[PDB]
C-alpha cells in the first residue's frame, strides 16, 4: 500500500522500444533496453543507463561486434549483486550460412570492476554437412575415347563445385571389370585431388552394372576406404546403355544400397534411353522418386548443361526416411533469450534449440559451458519453448533452475532442474491448464520470510482467458525431495479486462511494510486498452501469497500519455539512495521509479486515574453540577516494535495530531475536558522511540443520569510530521491494515443496596472437550469451553482474560441454526502481547448483559493454533474473571490448565524398484547360495528435523536351515555406520500348514534378524537409501515341500512418539515391504 | 420463512432486510409496549400477530413477457422480458427455443499452404462441385470463399534469406510462391467456376517454424467484410492443416512485442502488417469470432485432433474432426460438423455488472433432467424441437434500472431483458393526516416517518430531551440486560443506537444488540471482505458465488475437477475448490499418489493376459483384470518390468486414471528371455 504515486521519477526516452525491458543495476542505475533502436547500418538494439540524482538517461557505449547482425539488444536483461554485474542480450542475431539464415544469440556481460565479456565466447559457426559421393563410371567399349574424355572432364567439372572438407569423393570405373581409381581416404589427403582424375584410362569391355554397384556399396562406402561415419551417402552412376551380360540383377543388389542409406542417381546417355524398357532400367539404377534421380542425356554433350542443376539437386540434401521433417539442433536456440544469474555463473535461455524444444546454458567461472534440458527421451517437448522463461530457485545450498515453456502442447509448462551427482536432471515439473494459457511465460522466485531460501515460485500466463479478466499467476510451493511439484493458489487482476496481461511481469519487491514478509509486484500492461497497470501483493504467513491486491496503480491514473505501463518490472534496490527499496517499471517509451514510503507502527497506552467513578463523586447534592469531580486520563504513545527498516534520525522524530473524544457518538457527553470546555480535546505532540505520556483532566458533573455504562474515551490520531530531517524523504505513513481508533473505559461504582457493602465474587473454570493429545500442525483450532459463575455481586462488563503463548490467539466463531444450549452470546475480545518472553493475553468482555449474582454462564472460546507454533513440550493457559469494577481484592480467581505438546511430522519409507525379485535354482544346486539385495527409500516430507530410527526384519533361519546369510545393512551415502542387529526366535507355529496357505517366508515363521539404524538428525527433505544384502540360501526350500515360495523383508520408521507424531492418516507410509521369489 | 432485521425504519428498509421480510401497515398494530420493529417479520408471523392479510406489503419478483409483434419465425421466444426484481427474490422466466427453419450459409475455407499440404492442395482444387452439392441438401444456395495461410514471414518463422524467400519450398522445385501470412482469394460467391478460376490459380508455399500462423488469418477474416464480405446468415470457417498453430507471446521471438490490433490493415488482399503484430491470444479470437458469429471447423490431421479438440471448450461454437492426409473426407467431415454443430444449443449473456447474477436450467428434449447451471447447454436436439432455458435472475442491491441481452450462441437472435428494482412498496404520503407525527414528519404504510429532530412512535418526542423510567422497562430487552445494551442513549421507550465513526461500523437493532462488524473473518477482512460477503449481527450473509461462516469458500467446484470433469480424480472429495485426497494421493486433483506401493508385481498375470494372451489368466482374462484397459499406444505412467509365466522380462507402462484400482496398460510387444 505504500508505493508512492505522487513523487515518482519518469524517464521518457524516444529510442525505439525504450522500456520494453529494464532491470535495476548496482544500487545506482536503472538499465533500460531498447531492442529496436537503429544504432548503425543493419544493427538494432540500444542500452541506456539512468540515474536518480540526475533524472536523465545516457546511452551505453558498447563496442558492438559485426559478426552479430540485428541481435536487437535490450530485448533480454538481467543483473546481479554479489559484485555488480549487468548482462545484456539481443537473441535475434542474424547469421547467414550462404543460402540459409539463422538466429544465434549474443549476450554482453558488463561490470564496474571488470571489462565487458561476451557470451557465448565463440561466435556460432555454420552447420556444414559431411557428404560422401561416389561416381560410378561405365567404361565399356561402346563409348568413344573422345566421349570418355568429355565425361571425365564432366567429373572434374562436378567435383570442382563441391568444396571439401565437407564434401569427399571416390571414383570407380566399371565394365567387365572394376577399377577403384581413388578412395575417399585418398581424395581427402591429396593437395590437388583432381590430379587423380587425370591418372585414369578407359577400360572398354562389357557392362556389369549391378556387380559394380554391389562392389561400391560394400567397399567404397566402408570407413576403411575413408567413407565418413555420419555422412550423407550418394552414388552417381553414368552409363551409355543397359546392363548386358551382368550375372547379377538389380533386384539382387539394390537392397544393400537402401539398407545402408545411399542415394542412387542415374545418368543415361543416348537415345537408347528414350523408350519404355530403358526408362525402367534407369528406375532400378536410381532411387525413388525417379524423376529426382534420373537424367536423360542426348550425347555426351547435354551432360554439361544439367551440370549446374544437378549440382543444385545434390546440394538439396536432407533426411528422407521419416517424411523429410524439419528436425533441428542448436542452430536457432536464440541463446540468451531468457537471462538469469546464479552463484555458479550466468544462465542463458535456449528456445529454438532442438526443434524449439529448448533448454539453457550454464557458464561456470571461466570454463566449459553446460547445457540444461530434458533428454531426448521426452519426445513431447518439441515446440515447447522450455527456457523462454528462466529463474533461480535457492534453498539452503543447492541451486535450481526453473524454466518456462509457453507452448508445451499449446498450453504451457514449467520445469525445475537441479544437479544429480554432477549432472543436471529434472527435479520436478508442473503444467498449464487452459490451452493457450501460455503458462510459463513468467518466472519469479519468492522468499516469503527472507530466510535466504526460496519458499515458492510465481508462474505467469498473461493471456489466460475468462470472460471478464485476462491473465493469472500460479503460486507454486517448492517441492523438496524428489516429489510431485504442485501449485496452491491462483491470482487474478481487477476484472473488466479480458486481455489485461496480468501475470506478464513479476518481481520481488521484498519486505515493504516492515512485517518481515515479502511483497511482490505483478504487471498487467494490457489493462484499459493497453494503458497498463501494476499490482502490489503481500506474502501470507507461511508458504503462500494473498488472494487479493493491496494497491493497483494504473498508468492511466499516473499520466495521460502512458501506454503499456507495467510491461517490465525490476524491484528490490535503493536506486534513489534514500534507505528504501525502489520499483522500476517500463512502459512504451518511458521507465519509472516508484518508491515505498516508510511504514511506522504506533503503540497506544490508555488508563484513567482513578479506576472507577466512586459514588462519592457521582452522587447528587441537590445543587445541579456543584463540586465537579476531577479525574485523570493518562495516555502514552510510542512508536516501536516495527522500526526494522529504519534506525536513528527519521525513525525518531515524527509529529502526530491527537483527538480525544469523551462519550463519543452518544447524545449525552457525561464528562468534559478540563483544558477545554468540550467533550473533545486535540493537541500536537512529538514521538520518538520511548513513549510520550500525558495526563488529561476530566471534569465530570455532579448529577449524571447514567452511572452504569462506563465513560469511554476514544483516540483518533494522524501523522503530521511533514518536515523530517533526512533524504528530503517521503511522507511517512501508517499501516493501513492497522487500527487508528482506540478506547478506554471509566466505569462507575454501582449501588448494590443502600445498606449493602458491595463485594463481587466470581469464579471461572474451562476445559477442552473431546481433546486427546495435542499435535501442532494437525490441530489448528483449540476449543475452550469456559464455565464462569457468580457467587457474589451482580457483575457489569464481565471481563474474562486468557494467558497464552504467542503461537495461538482467539478467532471469533459464530454458531447458528437453532442448534444447542451453547454459546449464542455476543462479546468482544482483544489479543495483545504482554510481558517479557513470548506470552499474550486475550481479554474478553461479555457485553449487553448483567451477570447476575446467582447465575452461571458457559460459553465457547476458540484459539487458532499456528501450525508452526513454538510451544515447548507443555502448553499452559490461564483464565481470569472480573467485572468492569476492577477486582478490589487479593486472592486471584485464576484458573489454569497445562497440557503435553506433540509436534507433527511426515515420514515415509518405500520399497525401491532395484530388487532381486525371483532368484531361482532348480533341482540340482541347493548348497549354492546367491547374492540377494532388497532396497528401501526413506524421506522426511514434514516440517521438522526430527531424529528417527529405521528398522528392518530379515528371515535368516527357518527350522535350523540358513535362509539369508551374512546379511549386512549397506548405508552408502552419509555412512554413519551405526546399525544394530538382534536375532529373534520365531512365533512357534505349524509351518507346513502356515506356508501351505500363503507360501511366503517372513518373520512369522523365520528366526529373524532385526536391524536398527538410528538417524541422529533426519533433517527435512533429506533422503536416505538403505540396502539389505546377503547370499540367499536355497537349501531350506525342500523343508517346506512347495515349488513357489517367496521371501519378504519389512521396514518401519520409528521416532520418539512422545515428542513427535506423524500427520494423521498418512501413517501407514512409514512401514514398507520388498519381496524376492524362489522357484524350484 | 426467514427474516433477519437490518435497520427497519420503514417499509422499504424492511424489504431491504431480505426476501422473506414483510411489512404490516395496520394502524396501531404497534402495541404501546411493542415498538415499530415488530411490524417487519415473516408473513405467517404478522398474520399470527393479528395483522390483516391485505395490510401485509410483500413486493414479489415477477417477469413480464412482451412478445415482439408478428411475422418471421417461431424459433426464439419471448423477445422482450421486463423484470420487476426484488433483492434476494429470484425472478425466473422461461425461454423457448425451436430452430426449424433452414437459413442460408456461407462457407470460407482456410488452407495451410506449406510443403506438407500438396497432397491436400491438388485434391481440394477440384472439389467445388461436390461442396455446393452437399451444402444445398439442407440450406438453399450455399456460398464458397477461400483464403490461405502459412506463417509470419520474418525469421524465426520462415527463412528470410533472399534465395529462400524467392523459392521457399524445397530447392527441388519451382511452382511455389514466396512465404505469406494470409492471402485473400476474393469473395464468397454463387459459382464453383469462380472457385476454380482463383483457387486452382495460386501456388503452394513454405515455412520454417513448424506451427502455422493461421490465427493472424482468422483475425483478419473477422475484420474484413469490406474486403471479403459475409452474409449475416450462417458463417463457417474451415481451419485445415497437418501442423499446429502459433498464438500470442510467440512474436517475441522475432522482436515484435506489440499484441494484435484486430484492425483489418489489408492491402491488395494480403496480411501485410503481420510482421508488426504478435499473434492474437486464444481467447482473443474465441471472443472476436463470437462477436461476428463464426463457427470454426477444425479439419486437421489425426495427430493434431486432441489439441484441436481442446479448442471447443474455449469457443463452444466450433467443431473438431479427424481426417486423412489426403483431405479425402472434407465432405464427410463438414457433414459431421454441421450435424453436431447444429445439435448443440448454447445460451449465454452480455456483460452483467457485479450487482446481478443470471443462472440457467436446461431441459434437453431427449430426457436429460438438468437444472441449476450457469450455461444454457443441451445436445442432440433435432430439428423443429423445442427445448427449455429457464432464466433465473437474482440481484443483490436495490439496483439502478438497466438493460442487457441474453443471446443464443451461433445466432443474432436477441432477447432484451430489462431490470427494475422492487424496493419502495406503495403507500400514502404526507398529504394524508399531518396530525399524527404532530406535524413534525409524515406517514407511510402505518408508522410515522419523522423529521431529523423528532423521534417516537408518533414523532411526539424530540432528539434534545428526556426519557422515562417505566418506559425503560421496555427500552431494554429483559431484566438481566442493560438498557439499550449500552451503545444507545435511550428515548421514549425505544433505543437510539450510538455513532461509531469507523469503517463499516453501524450499531442497530431494537436494543442496539447487533452490529455490522463482529462477524467471522476470512483472509484479513470482515466476512472475507465486501466482495465476498456482508456482516449482520454476528453472522455473515455471503454474496453470490461465495459461502461459509466467513464467506470462506467459493460455491464453485471447478477447481476440484480435472480435465475429465470428475471431482478429485476418484480418490477424495471436494471442499472449497480443494480436494481432500485419501491415502497418499496428492494435490491438486488427487490423480497421483507418489509413494504408494507401486503395483507392478500383482499385474504380471494381467499384462501377459492382454497382449500375449498367455499366463494364468488365459480364459480368465477380462474378469481377472477388470480395472485395466489395454492401449494400442505407449502410456504416460509407471514403468514396470517383471517375469511372466515363462521367465521373460515383460516391460510395460501402467497409468492410473480416475478411480480405485483402475489403469491403462501399454505392453511392449517384445518379450525378453534367456
Ligand atoms: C536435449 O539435449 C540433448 C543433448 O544435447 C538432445 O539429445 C541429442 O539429440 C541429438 C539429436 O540430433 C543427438 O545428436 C545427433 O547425434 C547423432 C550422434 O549423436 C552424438 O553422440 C554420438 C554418440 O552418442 C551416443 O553414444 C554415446 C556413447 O558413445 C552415449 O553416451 C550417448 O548417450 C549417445 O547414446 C545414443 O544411443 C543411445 C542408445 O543407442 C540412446 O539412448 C541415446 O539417446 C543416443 O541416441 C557421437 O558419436 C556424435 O559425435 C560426433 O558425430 C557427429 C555425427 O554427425 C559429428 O557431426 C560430430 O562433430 C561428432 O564428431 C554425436 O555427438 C548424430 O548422428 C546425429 O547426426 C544427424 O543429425 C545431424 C544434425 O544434428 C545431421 O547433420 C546429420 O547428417 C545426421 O543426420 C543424418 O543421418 C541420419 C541417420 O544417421 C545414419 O545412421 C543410419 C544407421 O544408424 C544410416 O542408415 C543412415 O543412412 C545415416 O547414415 C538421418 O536420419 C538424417 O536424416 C541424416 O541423413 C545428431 O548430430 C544427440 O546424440 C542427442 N544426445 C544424446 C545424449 O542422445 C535432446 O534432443 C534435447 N532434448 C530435446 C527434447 O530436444
Ligand atoms: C537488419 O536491420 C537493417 C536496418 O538497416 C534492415 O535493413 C532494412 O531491410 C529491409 C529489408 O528487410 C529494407 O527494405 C526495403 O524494401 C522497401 C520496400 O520493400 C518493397 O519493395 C521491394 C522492391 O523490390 C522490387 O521492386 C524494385 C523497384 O525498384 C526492384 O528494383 C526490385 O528488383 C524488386 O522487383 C519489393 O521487392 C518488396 O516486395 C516490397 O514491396 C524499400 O522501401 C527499401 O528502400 C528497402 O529496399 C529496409 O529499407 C532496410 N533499411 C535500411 C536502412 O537498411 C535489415 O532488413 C535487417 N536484417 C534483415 C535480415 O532484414
Ligand atoms: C488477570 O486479570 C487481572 C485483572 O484484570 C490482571 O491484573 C492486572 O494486571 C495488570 C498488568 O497486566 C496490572 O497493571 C499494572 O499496574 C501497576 C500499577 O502500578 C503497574 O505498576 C504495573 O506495571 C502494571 O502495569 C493491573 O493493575 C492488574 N489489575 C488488577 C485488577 O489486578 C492480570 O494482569 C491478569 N493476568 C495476567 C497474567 O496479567
Ligand atoms: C547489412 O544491410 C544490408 C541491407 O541494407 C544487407 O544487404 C547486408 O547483407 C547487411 N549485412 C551484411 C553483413 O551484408
Ligand atoms: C535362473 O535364473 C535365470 C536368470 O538369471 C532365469 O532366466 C532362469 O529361468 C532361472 N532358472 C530356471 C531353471 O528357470
Ligand atoms: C555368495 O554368492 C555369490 C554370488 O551370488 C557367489 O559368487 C559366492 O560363491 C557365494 N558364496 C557362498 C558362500 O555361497
Ligand atoms: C450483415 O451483418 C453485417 C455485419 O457483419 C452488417 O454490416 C450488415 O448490415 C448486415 N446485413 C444487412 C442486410 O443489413
Ligand atoms: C483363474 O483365476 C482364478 C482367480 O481369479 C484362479 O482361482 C484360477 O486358478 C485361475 N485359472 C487359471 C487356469 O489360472
Ligand atoms: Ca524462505
Ligand atoms: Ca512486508
Ligand atoms: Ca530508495
Ligand atoms: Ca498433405
Ligand atoms: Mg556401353
Amino acid at each position: 500500500f505504500n508505493l508512492d504515486t505522487e513523487e515518482l521519477t519518469a524517464f521518457r526516452v524516444d529510442s525505439a522500444g525504450f522500456g520494453d525491458s529494464v532491470v535495476q543495476y548496482a544500487n545506482s542505475w536503472v538499465v533500460v533496453g531498447a531492442p529496436q533502436k537503429i544504432t548503425a547500418a543493419n544493427q538494432t538494439g540500444g542500452l541506456y543507463q539512468c540515474g536518480y540524482s540526475t533524472g536523465a538517461c545516457e546511452p551505453i557505449g558498447l563496442q558492438v561486434p559485426p559478426e552479430a547482425v540485428n541481435m536487437s539488444l535490450g530485448l533480454s536483461l538481467a543483473s546481479t549483486t554479489s559484485p555488480s554485474q549487468l548482462l545484456a542480450c539481443g537473441p535475434t542475431v542474424h547469421h547467414e550460412c550462404g543460402r540459409n539464415m539463422y538466429l544465434t544469440g549474443l549476450c554482453f556481460l558488463l561490470g564496474p570492476t571488470q571489462l565487458t565479456q561476451r557470451l557465448p565466447v565463440s561466435r556460432q559457426e555454420c552447420p556444414r554437412q559431411e557428404q560422401d559421393i561416389v561416381f560410378l563410371i561405365d567404361g565399356s567399349g561402346s563409348i568413344s575415347s573422345r566421349n570418355f574424355a568429355t565425361m571425365m572432364n564432366f567429373v572434374r567439372a562436378v567435383i570442382s563445385q563441391f568444396q571439401r572438407p565437407s564434401t569427399q569423393f571416390s571414383l570407380m570405373q566399371f565394365s567387365n571389370k572394376f577399377q577403384t581409381h581413388f578412395t575417399f581416404e585418398e581424395f581427402r589427403r591429396s593437395s590437388n585431388p583432381l590430379s587423380l582424375l587425370a591418372s585414369v584410362h578407359q577400360l572398354q569391355g562389357f557392362t556389369y552394372t549391378a556387380t559394380a554397384i554391389q562392389n561400391v556399396v560394400h567397399r567404397l562406402f566402408h570407413a576403411s576406404y575413408g567413407a565418413r561415419r555420419d555422412a550423407a551417402k550418394i552414388l552417381i552412376v553414368i552409363t551409355d546403355g543397359k546392363k548386358e551380360g551382368d550375372s547379377l540383377d538389380y533386384k539382387d543388389v539394390i537392397p544393400m544400397a537402401d539398407a545402408a542409406g545411399i542415394i542412387r542417381y542415374a545418368i543415361g546417355v543416348g537415345l537408347a534411353f528414350q523408350n519404355r524398357n530403358s526408362w525402367k532400367e534407369l528406375n532400378d539404377i536410381a532411387s525413388k522418386p525417379s524423376q529426382e534421380h534420373i537424367f536423360k542425356v542426348e550425347d555426351f554433350d547435354a551432360l554439361k548443361d544439367i551440370q549446374n542443376q544437378l549440382k543444385e539437386k545434390i546440394f538439396a540434401i536432407e533426411g528422407t526416411e521419416t517424411t523429410s521433417s524439419s528436425s533441428f539442433e542448436l542452430e536457432m536456440a536464440q541463446e540468451g533469450f531468457s537471462a538469469v544469474f546464479t552463484p555458479d555463473g550466468p544462465v542463458l535461455g535456449a528456445v529454438g534449440s532442438f526443434t524449439w524444444s529448448g533448454g539453457a546454458f550454464l557458464y561456470p567461472p571461466n570454463m566449459s559451458p553446460t547445457f540444461i534440458n530434458m533428454s531426448q527421451e521426452n519426445v513431447d517437448m518439441r515446440d515447447s519453448y522450455l527456457g523462454y522463461s528462466t529463474e533461480l530457485a535457492l534453498w539452503k545450498g543447492v541451486q535450481s533452475l526453473v524454466l518456462g515453456a509457453p507452448r508445451y502442447q499449446h498450453t504451457g509448462k514449467a520445469v525445475i532442474f537441479t544437479q544429480v551427482s554432477r549432472q543436471w536432471r529434472m527435479k520436478a515439473e508442473v503444467t498449464g491448464t487452459q490451452i493457450g494459457s501460455y503458462f510459463g511465460a513468467s518466472l519469479c522466485s519468492v522468499d516469503v520470510d527472507s530466510d535466504g531460501s526460496t519458499d515458492l515460485v510465481l508462474i505467469g500466463a498473461p493471456h489466460y482467458y475468462e470472460q471478464t479478466r485476462g491473465g493469472q499467476v500460479s503460486v507454486c510451493p517448492l517441492p523438496r525431495g524428489w516429489r510431485r511439484w504442485w501449485c496452491d493458489a491462483v491470482l487474478y487482476g481487477e476484472q473488466g479486462h479480458p486481455w489485461g496481461r496480468f501475470g506478464a511481469a513479476l518481481t520481488v519487491l521484498g519486505d515493504v511494510n516492515g512485517d518481515k514478509l515479502t511483497d511482490v509486484v505483478i504487471g498487467a500492461p494490457g489493462e484499459e486498452e493497453n494503458r497498463g497497470a501494476v499490482y502490489l501483493f503481500h506474502g501470507v504467513l507461511g508458504p503462500s501469497i494473498s488472494p487479493s491486491h493491496s494497491q493497483r496503480i494504473a498508468g492511466s491514473q499516473l499520466s495521460s500519455r502512458l501506454q503499456y505501463f507495467g510491461q517490465a518490472l525490476s524491484g528490490g534496490q535503493d536506486l534513489t539512495q534514500d534507505g528504501l527499496v525502489d520499483l522500476a517499471v517500463g512502459a512504451r517509451g518511458q521507465v519509472l521509479l516508484l518508491r515505498t514510503r516508510p511504514v511506522l507502527w504506533v503503540g497506544v497506552s490508555m488508563q484513567f486515574i482513578p479506576a472507577e467513578i466512586p459514588r462519592s463523586a457521582f452522587e447528587c447534592r441537590e445543587q445541579v453540577v456543584s463540586e465537579q469531580t476531577l479525574v485523570q486520563s493518562n495516555i502514552c504513545l510510542y512508536i516501536d516494535k516495527r522500526s526494522k527498516n529504519l534506525l536513528g534520525s527519521r525513525d525518531l522524530q515524527s509529529s502526530v495530531t491527537l483527538d480525544l473524544a469523551l462519550d463519543p457518538g452518544r447524545l449525552s457527553p457525561r464528562a468534559t475536558f478540563q483544558e477545554t470546555k468540550n467533550r473533545s480535546l486535540s493537541r500536537v505532540r512529538v514521538l520518538g522511540l520511548k513513549a510520550h505520556c500525558e495526563n488529561f483532566n476530566l471534569l465530570l458533573p455532579s448529577c449524571v443520569e447514567d452511572s452504569v455504562t462506563p465513560i469511554t474515551l476514544r483516540l483518533n490520531f494522524t501523522l503530521v510530521g511533514k518536515p523530517l530531517l533526512a533524504f528530503r524523504n517521503l511522507r511517512p505513513m501508517l499501516a493501513a491494515d492497522a487500527q487508528r481508533y482506540f478506547t478506554a473505559s471509566l466505569p462507575f461504582e454501582k449501588n448494590c443496596g443502600a445498606d449493602h457493602i458491595c463485594q463481587d465474587n466470581l469464579g471461572i473454570s474451562f476445559s477442552f472437550p473431546g481433546l486427546k493429545s495435542l499435535l501442532v500442525g494437525s490441530n489448528l483450532e483449540l476449543n475452550a469451553e469456559v464455565m464462569v459463575w457468580n457467587d457474589g455481586e451482580d457483575s457489569y462488563g464481565t471481563t474474562i482474560t486468557f494467558s497464552h503463548p504467542a503461537g495461538l490467539s482467539y478467532r471469533y466463531v459464530a454458531e447458528g441454526q437453532k442448534q444447542g444450549q451453547l454459546r449464542s452470546l455476543h462479546l468482544t475480545c482483544d489479543s495483545a502481547p504482554v510481558g517479557s518472553q513470548g506470552t499474550w493475553s486475550t481479554s474478553c468482555r461479555i457485553n449487553h448483559l448483567i451477570f447476575r449474582g446467582g447465575a452461571q454462564i458457559t460459553f465457547l472460546a476458540t484459539f487458532d493454533v499456528s501450525p508452526k507454533a513454538v510451544l515447548g513440550d507443555r502448553l499452559l493457559l490461564t483464565a481470569n474473571v472480573s467485572s468492569e469494577n476492577n477486582t478490589p481484592r487479593t486472592s486471584k480467581t485464576t484458573f489454569q490448565l497445562e497440557l503435553p505438546v506433540k509436534y507433527a511430522v511426515y515420514t515415509v519409507v518405500s520399497s525401491h524398484e532395484q530388487f532381486t525379485k525371483y532368484l531361482n535354482f532348480s533341482e540340482s544346486e541347493e548348497k549354492e547360495s546367491h547374492v540377494a539385495m532388497h532396497r528401501y527409500q526413506v524421506n522426511n516430507l514434514g516440517q521438522r528435523d526430527l531424529p528417527v530410527s529405521i528398522n528392518f526384519w530379515v528371515p535368516v533361519e527357518l527350522n535350523q536351515e540358513a535362509v539369508w546369510m551374512d546379511v549386512e545393512v549397506s548405508h552408502p551415502q552419509n555412512p554413519s555406520l551405526r546399525c544394530s542387529s538382534e536375532k529373534i526366535a520365531p512365533p512357534a507355529s505349524d509351518f507346513l500348514a502356515h506356508i501351505q496357505k500363503n507360501p511366503v517366508l517372513d518373520c512369522s515363521i523365520a528366526g529373524c534378524l532385526r536391524f536398527r539404524c538410528d538417524v541422529p538428525s533426519f533433517s527435512v527433505q533429506e533422503e536416505l537409501d538403505f540396502t539389505l544384502k546377503g547370499n540367499l540360501s536355497f537349501g531350506w526350500v525342500r523343508q517346506i515341500l512347495q515349488k513357489k515360495v517367496s521371501v519378504v523383508s519389512v521396514a518401519e520408521i520409528t521416532f520418539d512418539t512422545s515428542v513427535y507424531s506423524q500427520l494423521p492418516g498418512q501413517e501407514a507410509f512409514m512401514r514398507a515391504q520388498t519381496t524376492t521369489v524362489l522357484e524350484k | 420463512q426467514e427474516c433477519t432485521k437490518f435497520k427497519v425504519s420503514s417499509c422499504r428498509e424492511c424489504i431491504e432486510s431480505g426476501p422473506g421480510c414483510t411489512w404490516c401497515q395496520k394502524l396501531n398494530f404497534t402495541g404501546p409496549g411493542d415498538p415499530d420493529s415488530i411490524r417487519c417479520d415473516t408473513r405467517p408471523q404478522l398474520l399470527m400477530r393479528g395483522c390483516a392479510a391485505d395490510d401485509i406489503m410483500d413486493p414479489t419478483s415477477l417477469a413480464e413477457t412482451q412478445e415482439d409483434h408478428n411475422g418471421g419465425q417461431k424459433q426464439l421466444s419471448p423477445q422482450k422480458v421486463t423484470l420487476y426484481l426484488r433483492p434476494g427474490q429470484a425472478a425466473a422466466f422461461n425461454v423457448t427455443f425451436r430452430r426449424a427453419k433452414g437459413y442460408p450459409i456461407d462457407l470460407y475455407y482456410l488452407m495451410d499452404l506449406s510443403y506438407s499440404m500438396l497432397d491436400d492442395l491438388r485434391n481440394v482444387k477440384k472439389l467445388g462441385g461436390d461442396l455446393l452439392r452437399a451444402l444445398n441438401e439442407i440450406t438453399e444456395s450455399g456460398r464458397i470463399g477461400f483464403g490461405s495461410f502459412v506463417d509470419k514471414t520474418v525469421l524465426p518463422f520462415v527463412n528470410t534469406h533472399p534465395d529462400k524467400l524467392r523459392n521457399p519450398c524445397p530447392n527441388k522445385e519451382k511452382e511455389c510462391q514466396p512465404p505469406f501470412a494470409f492471402r485473400h482469394v476474393l469473395k464468397l460467391t454463387n459459382n464453383s467456376n469462380q472457385f476454380q478460376t482463383e483457387v486452382g490459380k495460386q501456388l503452394i508455399s513454405g515455412n520454417l517454424d513448424a506451427p502455422e500462423g493461421g490465427l493472424d488469418a482468422m483475425m483478419q477474416v473477422a475484420a474484413c467484410p469490406e474486403e471479403i464480405g459475409w452474409r449475416n446468415v450462417t458463417r463457417l470457417l474451415v481451419f485445415a492443416t497437418d501442423d499446429g498453430f502459433h498464438f500470442a507471446g510467440d512474436g517475441k521471438l522475432g522482436a515484435i512485442l506489440t499484441p494484435n490490433d484486430g484492425r483489418c490493415h489489408l492491402e491488395d488482399n494480403l496480411y501485410k502488417r503481420s510482421n508488426e503484430f504478435d499473434y492474437p491470444s486464444v481467447g482473443q479470437l474465441a471472443h472476436k469470432l463470437a462477436e461476428n458469429n463464426i463457427q470454426p471447423i477444425f479439419a486437421v490431421t489425426s495427430r493434431m485432433v486432441k489439441t484441436y479438440e481442446k479448442l471447443t471448450e474455449i469457443i463452444p461454437k466450433s467443431a473438431v474432426g479427424e481426417l486423412s492426409e489426403d483431405s479425402s473426407n472434407v465432405v464427410q467431415l463438414i457433414k459431421n460438423a454441421y450435424n453436431k454443430l447444429s445439435s448443440r444449443v448454447f445460451l449465454d449473456h452480455n456483460a452483467l455488472p457485479d450487482t446481478l447474477k443470471v443462472t440457467y436450467d436446461s431441459f434437453c428434449s431427449n430426457g436429460v433432467t438438468h437444472r441449476n447451471q450457469p450455461r444454457g447447454d443441451c445436445d442432440g436436439v433435432q430439428i423443429n424441437v423445442p427445448i427449455t432455458f429457464q432464466v433465473k435472475v437474482t440481484a443483490t442491491e436495490c439496483i439502478q434500472e438497466q438493460s442487457f441481452v441474453i443471446r443464443a450462441l451461433g445466432f443474432t437472435d436477441i432477447v432484451t431483458v430489462q431490470v427494475l428494482p422492487q424496493c419502495e412498496c406503495r403507500c400514502r404520503d404526507q398529504s394524508r393526516d399531518r396530525s399524527l407525527c404532530h406535524g413534525k414528519g409524515f406517514l407511510e404504510c402505518g408508522i410515522c416517518r419523522c423529521d431529523t429532530g423528532y423521534i417516537g412512535k408518533n414523532c411526539e418526542c424530540q432528539t434534545q430531551g428526556r426519557s422515562s423510567q417505566e418506559l425503560e422497562g421496555s427500552c431494554r430487552k429483559d431484566n438481566n440486560s442493560i438498557i439499550c445494551s449500552g451503545l444507545g442513549d435511550c428515548v421514549c421507550g425505544q433505543c437510539l443506537c450510538h455513532t461509531s465513526d469507523v469503517p463499516g461500523k453501524l450499531i442497530y437493532g431494537q436494543y442496539c444488540e447487533c452490529d455490522t462488524i463482529n462477524c467471522e473473518r476470512y483472509n484479513g477482512q470482515v466476512c472475507g471482505g465486501p466482495g465476498r460477503g456482508l456482516c449482520f449481527c454476528g453472522k455473515c450473509r455471503c454474496h453470490p458465488g461465495f459461502e461459509g461462516s466467513a464467506c470462506q469458500c467459493e460455491r464453485t467446484t471447478e477447481g476440484c475437477l480435472n480435465p475429465r470433469r470428475v471431482e478429485c480424480s476418484g480418490r477424495g472429495r471436494c471442499r472449497c475448490n480443494v480436494c481432500e485426497c485419501h491415502s497418499g494421493y496428492q494435490l491438486p486433483l488427487c490423480q497421483e499418489c507418489p509413494g504408494c506401493p507401486s503395483p507392478c508385481g500383482k499385474y504380471i498375470s494381467c499384462a501377459e493376459c492382454l497382449k500375449f494372451e498367455k499366463g494364468p489368466f488365459g480364459k480368465n482374462c477380462s474378469a481377472a483384470c477388470p480395472g485395466l484397459q489395454l492401449s494400442n499406444n505407449p502410456v504416460k505412467g509407471r514403468t514396470c518390468k517383471e517375469r511372466d509365466s515363462e521367465g521373460c522380462w515383460v516391460a510395460y507402462t501402467l497409468e492410473q486414471q480416475d478411480g480405485m484400482d483402475r489403469y491403462l496398460i501399454y505392453v511392449d510387444e517384445s518379450r525378453e528371455c534367456v
